[PDB]
């Protein structure tokens, strides 16, 4: 069911997926930091502004990413 | 067709529409349909002379 469809290292990306009472709630946050070592989070803090709600009502227990390869 | 057998209640506002054979008895089915091995979905057979 393809019901939404939606049309819009210096670049960190925060998001919560949170599945409650069948809504996905998404919220989601992009800050342009500059670190010389990516082996950790960096120091601070960043609120997460919500962006997504869908009511999509389906059973979650697992997940994957996807990524993108030449 | 009214599911009738599942192997947990639902959360709220959720929907399953996987029509597998439930394992009725202790035997398992492993996708055979027979005695203890009823299908989920049975229909009412709605007339107006009910
Ligand atoms: C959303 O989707 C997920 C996954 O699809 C569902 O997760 C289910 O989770 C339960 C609990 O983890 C799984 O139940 C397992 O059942 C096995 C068989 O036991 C039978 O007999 C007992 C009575 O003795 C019944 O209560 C049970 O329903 C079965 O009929 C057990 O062997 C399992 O135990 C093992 O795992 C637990 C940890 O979970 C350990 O503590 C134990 O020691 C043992 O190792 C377990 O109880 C069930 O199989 C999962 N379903 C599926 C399809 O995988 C969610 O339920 C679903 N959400 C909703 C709302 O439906």
């Amino acid at each position: 069911n393809c019901t939404f469809e939606y049309v819009s290292f210096k670049n960190l990306r925060e998001f919560v997926f949170k599945n409650i009472d069948g809504y996905f709630k998404i919220y989601s946050k992009h800050t342009p930091i500059i670190v010389r070592e990516p082996e950790d989070l960096p120091q601070g803090f960043s609120a997460l502004e919500p962006l997504v709600d869908l009511p999509i009502g389906i059973n979650i227990t697992r997940f994957q990413t996807l990524l993108a390869l030449h | 067709l009214y599911r009738l057998f599942r192997k947990s209640n639902l959360k709220p506002f959720e929907r399953d529409i996987s029509t597998e054979i439930y394992q009725a008895g202790n035997k398992p089915c492993n996708g055979v349909a027979g005695f203890n091995c009823y299908f989920p979905l049975r229909s009412y057979s709605f007339r107006p002379t009910y």
